[PDB]
């Protein structure tokens, strides 16, 4: 299968970026960093990091793929891969395969030094308790990575210039962190009269940062739903990138 | 077996059609050159070949087969212009890539990468490449598995002409097995040895299509006779005047004569009997004045 | 209903002082003569369930080592276990075990009356809505009422616009309030102990007082409740882990979240030295009550140190010490007690989830991690709260642990 | 004069920089809502640390966005070459970048602060215009030296690296280390250590970081309370002036220039 | 005489890239450095523009130093490749380049029309091709009266039209007395209008002078190419006597490589009697010239 052969690739092409071990470093280490200033000074210490991942996971996953497709049209590399026994669909699903097992190892570099420096530093942290928390933790912040994956190929697909995906790439990064949030606060101290806040819990699901720290704080829907609502961010954007990538 | 039958194509866009009545016939060995503009002339039937479009009113048969099968792919080459691979991968880790995508073996990645002169460079990052050495690393793609056909968009820009000469020579090696290429370039000086029909086509449409004798016969061209120590310069001036030819006064006892190749059988008996010549050089119409006039003969 | 002279009472000296015997009695008792009667251990004077079991109506008595037992519960006619008349003045009642469904202990009218060295257990079964009060004190001047022991009563030691008495060293456990005061006036308790109470101190309506190395452990929904304290003094009162609840019955309070301090239209009054320790809410300041001493507390291991839901200033520092935080990031360089930099409880995002509590499903997001450090180098979108410039460094209550 | 005429081709090209004209009219609508903010809630010295934040974290991004890819930008975009075989020197053709460079940041801060005093002279009635013009006069002639140490700063990482994509992640470093690291580097020394480190070396590593020296600048007569400052309450423990401030403002940037005039000769 | 670089042994990192070359270039003269993008080519090249120092010899750009800025003037130089300033548009970037040189601003106009760049002029230097910025970067070349151009692969990614006329735009900049130097790597096509080569490898330089001094100092074979012939197979068969490799291409493509003592007479074999239709007599060239050139280095 070829959706294997060019993920292979991406691997190799993936951990050698210098801006990418930069900033997984960086997470890395700011996942120690928080655990450790939550443990010698659960709930209250895996919220933190929560919102740690959901600082970096995404830029993690933007800076990995915004030059996914246009980078490799700049390149001239990708209008000789279309002339390779390869469909556009293997194309991009063996490059979401190839990136996707990139920040799935960097949560185990991430969070895999971060519950080693929980279980040792509690000196009573209940480790049963300690790998399912975490379990939830490491699974879900893949999951968020994976959107923002799939919002990286939506938006290298549509520009024509390397230059411009990242700034988009910024601009996703932006709305869907800390602007979506931000205007959901401004609904609220600023009108009163025409915004029920009963919709405010709901008006959640229109975002994968807020579904990503809700299945970490744990609510009118159950976690089932959130869990398949993380997933259906994966599969609408993918299917909304392949739409676009069939379009070049 | 011919194997590209452009069947009377129109390739359009808007109200622009882009390629009007395009009708190519590629053999089974021919190695056959598209020249034209940087613009939409050749660069859109360059990727009609390939199944990156679609022909808007017409067909393409390559191989026999339309061109978005994948068992035509796996045996055809093509190399672009400009290419730049992956910075941070390797040279034989993208061949090695490249190897597994066309369905190719991987002992096959070896052989390639010494064929086209890269072992001294092979293991090392693609960043530090010239542009040279990049070009030797995307034709050694376009050879990957057992090619049946070829599209190499300008593989001589940026090296130097031992290894230029060293590649017409695996041209020479691949269309004597049987695999016929196209080039498209825009360096037209140099590959006129090794094009076995050239196919000038400007913005409209398909200008010219036959071999190098086929152009000079139709396109009325001057041959380049050009002598030295005959007798004398203005000693045989007399007989081109008097056979009615366009001479020039060269430097000294140095005849050129801009003849116009219909006597130039009959203009060479007699002048080669009594002459002496220390020096000379008979120049036919080359590939670029031929584009040269082939230009002009549209807009 | 028999009188305390109907009984047997073998007399140890002839100047009013009398010794009952071991051995059970029943019904009411009066007492009618200043009569310093005292008792055995085995004296169980239990009542048949009605009326009140001990009523005292003569002045000067000294009644010492009974142990009572099921006296009546209706509340409305009063039915004490020992009713003392206003005529009554300067009771001694010492070292009393007491169990019945009402009262125990209801005085109005008295004057130095000693309720000192009890153990009032209340009741088992009853809702805590009709076990009665256990020392129910009605418009007293001098009650030194000290070290006694009350459990499972209704609203604990309740004191009704009663003027001058000391509150001293007695231990109050699982009753629905602590110490309730209704509207009195220059009034003082000192070192009292409330364990497992729906409210572990209600202040209402009361002047001038002083409320001084009290404890609270383990209480529930509220501290210490002050509402409308004039002048008063909080020196030294040390409150844990005010984990929430509710009272059962919503009367004269609300259900909490647990505030280990909640001032409620109290404007002037010295809050120094005291210890809130463990509760979600350290102290909650109502819009109300404002500009009061606030200096010298230790506000250690609450979720949430102060609440005040305003927009004015409130500076907590008075003379130039203040409080010691437990959260507070701070330096000492100058090395004195005080920090160098002010502390600010309160964020504009943490008075937003008090207005809307749908922000909690939005505070672990990182926009409010920006807006958190927004306001911390950005003062003009700081909305002026409660700081105290000078806080403390180190825990100022040693000695109130102990 | 040929320092000039390299200059003018700055001016031009970082004015036709779209991703500058986002962030300097952004600097703008900023400086104009925190002084109406501060109009609104009266405060004097929370509109000059919030102002004195404000281009803390906008002034040196508009220089390091600008001047990032000066060298190196020339030099991988082959421009750099051909200029040297002009009838320049490498000292003319970086002082002239940063002449070119620092007429940007002198007008972009004149946009940012000057509506940022229009918005309080036209709103708050009666204020003292005397006060008005010498504190906001000193922030238009301090932004400037802060936004020309992290423009010198940028010809140090430019000359130094050789790849401009790489220039960006030593530019990104840089505006993080000097503006928000070195704020918290030091607030942790200070806060793990309980004030009990050092009582007089502390308030001189103030000395060592720019955008603290230039929030010393304009927090000096508007000192007011200490947890409206943070960790600039240090200043208070520096016996040194006012006007020695200005001059290791100054010194950073002639430091940080021949640094990167020596680092440019030897390119 | 305007280069003259005499004695250079130039060195960097102990490597000695540059060895002993004397490459005199006159005030007419189009010279054509040859090497290959190692630090034999560019190391000259870095040296005639005067941004290194030559170690262990001197070089006399227009007969003063080569970094002094009178003859900076007098220079103009053509690098590699080069987008220019992405943001500033084609009159203004040609604009900066003639305040810097020092020249007139009433060039500018008349070198965007001498150079075909009059139709995408006043727009940026991003929305152009790669032909166009060469089409620029001439146009900066040819600014304040250059004494000596420098021409680094001019004509690389260029339309054969404008290729054609970029040397007739040399060709006239030869008769003014301004020397050119071509490092280039278009071989096939360049020795038209060149003066002499210079072809260096492994740092020395091999040769120099021109094409009549190459092929005198050179014995090369001259080829003889010819298609359309009567004959197809005979002369694969004839012509392999003495020393003539005959190779075809096709049925009848056959290049014929005599040993120029035949030069006159082998032509005498087949158009004195017999029937041809297509002769094609070259000399030795520039790219066989090149080869014998680079292999006797080793
Ligand atoms: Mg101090």
């Amino acid at each position: 299968n070829q959706v294997w052969n060019i993920a292979r690739k991406e691997l190799s092409d993936g951990l050698r970026n210098r801006w990418l071990l930069a900033i997984s470093l960086l997470f890395a280490v700011l996942a120690v960093g928080i655990a450790w200033l939550g443990a010698a000074a659960i709930p209250a210490t895996i919220a933190s990091l929560a919102s740690l991942a959901t600082f970096l996971m995404p830029l993690i996953a933007l800076l990995l793929a915004y030059d996914a497709i246009v980078g490799e049209d700049e390149g001239g590399t990708l209008m000789l891969l279309l002339t390779y026994p390869l469909g556009r669909g293997q194309i991009l699903l063996g490059k979401f395969v190839g990136h996707g097992l990139i920040l799935a190892l960097a949560v185990l570099i991430g969070f895999g030094c971060a519950a080693l420096a929980i279980a040792l530093l509690v000196e009573g942290v209940e480790l049963g308790m300690l790998f399912w928390a975490f379990g939830r933790f490491m699974i879900s912040s893949t999951l968020l990575g994976w959107v923002f994956l799939a919002f990286a190929y939506v938006l290298s697909g549509k520009v024509n210039e390397k230059s411009s995906a990242a700034g988009l790439a910024l601009g996703v990064w932006f709305l869907f962190v800390l602007v979506f949030d931000l205007v959901l606060l401004a609904l609220l101290v600023l009108s009163e009269g025409k915004f029920n806040p009963e919709l405010l819990p709901w008006l959640l699901l229109l975002n994968p940062t807020d579904i990503y720290r809700l299945i970490n704080l744990s609510l009118p829907v159950p976690a089932a739903v959130l869990w398949l609502c993380l997933l259906a961010w994966i599969g609408v954007s993918l299917l909304l990138a392949y739409a676009i990538f069939r379009r070049r | 077996m011919n194997a590209v039958e452009i069947q009377g194509v129109s390739q359009r866009y808007g109200s622009m059609t882009v390629l009007h009545d395009l009708n190519l016939n590629l053999g089974e060995g021919e190695v056959l050159g598209l020249f034209g503009h940087n613009g939409a002339g050749k660069t859109t039937s360059m990727k009609l070949i390939l199944g990156l479009l679609s022909p808007s009113e017409g067909q393409v048969k390559v191989l026999g087969r339309a061109p978005n099968d994948p068992q035509v792919r796996r045996q055809l080459g093509y190399l672009p212009e400009n290419v730049t691979f992956y910075p941070q991968l390797s040279g034989r880790e993208t061949l090695r890539h490249f190897a597994r995508l066309k369905g190719a073996a991987l002992t096959q990645v070896d052989e390639l990468l010494e064929q086209v002169g890269l072992a001294h460079a092979a293991d090392r990052r693609v960043k530090t490449y010239s542009k040279g050495m990049r070009q030797r690393l995307g034709l050694a793609q376009a050879l990957l598995g057992e090619p049946r056909l070829l599209l190499l968009d300008e593989p001589t820009v940026g090296l130097d002409p031992i290894a230029t000469q060293d590649l017409y020579l695996l041209i020479d090696r691949l269309r004597q097995r049987g695999t016929s290429i196209i080039l498209c370039s825009h360096v037209l000086p140099g590959v006129e040895a090794h094009i076995n029909r050239a196919a000038i086509l400007a913005k409209g449409c398909l200008q010219a299509v036959g071999s190098l004798s086929q152009l000079r016969a139709e396109a009325g061209l001057p041959v380049r006779i050009r002598a030295s120590g005959i007798s004398e310069r203005d000693s045989w001036l007399q007989r081109w005047t008097d056979a009615g030819h366009s001479a020039r006064g060269l430097s000294e006892s140095s005849i050129e004569v801009v003849a116009v190749n219909g006597h130039k059988l009959v203009l060479l008996r007699q002048l080669l009997g009594e002459g002496e010549p220390e020096d000379i050089e008979i120049h036919q119409p080359s590939l670029e004045d031929l584009y040269r006039y082939y230009m002009e003969r549209a807009g | 209903a028999p009188q305390s002279i109907t009984t047997l009472p073998l007399q140890p000296d002839g100047e009013n002082r009398w010794r009952l015997p071991a051995g059970e009695y029943q019904g009411q008792f009066t007492i009618e003569q200043p009569m310093q009667l005292r008792c055995e251990p085995g004296a169980v004077i239990q009542s048949q369930g009605q009326g009140s079991s001990l009523l005292i109506s003569a002045p000067d008595v000294l009644v010492e080592g009974c142990t009572l037992y099921e006296w009546g519960s209706d509340l409305t006619a009063m039915d004490s276990a020992v009713f003392i008349l206003p005529a009554a003045e300067r009771a001694q009642i010492s070292n009393n075990r007491m169990r019945g469904p009402g009262f125990g202990v209801f005085v109005d009218g008295t004057r130095d009356v000693q309720v000192i060295g009890n153990e009032i257990d209340g009741d088992a079964g009853v809702r805590s809505q009709d076990r009665g009060n256990g020392i129910h004190l009605f418009a007293v001047s001098g009650a030194r009422v000290l070290h006694n022991h009350v459990r499972n009563a209704r609203d604990g030691i309740y004191i009704d616009t009663s003027n001058g008495n000391h509150l001293e060293g007695n231990v109050i456990e699982d009753v629905r309030y602590g110490v309730h005061y209704m509207f009195a006036n220059e009034n003082s308790l000192i070192d009292n102990v409330t364990r497992r109470t729906r409210t572990g101190y209600a202040l209402m309506q009361s002047r001038k007082l002083t409320v001084t190395g009290n404890r609270s452990e383990q209480d529930q929904n509220y501290g210490i409740l002050m509402n409308y304290i004039t002048y008063s003094t909080i020196t030294g009162n040390f409150v844990s882990d005010v984990q929430r609840g509710d009272t059962g019955g919503d009367s004269m309070i609300s259900g909490g979240e647990g505030k280990a301090l909640f001032i409620y239209n109290s404007l002037f009054n010295t809050i120094e030295n005291n210890h809130f320790e463990k509760s979600s809410l350290g102290i909650h300041l109502t819009a109300g009550s404002e500009d009061n001493r606030i200096s010298g507390n230790a506000f250690v291991g609450n979720q949430q140190q102060v609440k005040y839901v305003a927009s004015r200033t409130q500076e907590w520092s008075v003379d130039g010490r203040g409080n010691y935080w437990s959260d507070y990031l701070g330096w000492d360089r100058n090395n004195d007690g005080l920090g160098d930099i002010a502390y600010e409880p309160n964020d504009n995002v943490d008075r937003l989830l008090w207005l809307y509590p749908q922000v909690r499903l939005l505070m672990n997001s990182p926009s409010i991690e920006v807006l958190r450090w927004v306001q911390r180098a950005f003062p003009v979108i700081k909305s002026p709260g409660v700081q105290d410039s000078h806080p403390l460094m180190k825990l100022p209550t040693e000695k109130l642990l102990t």
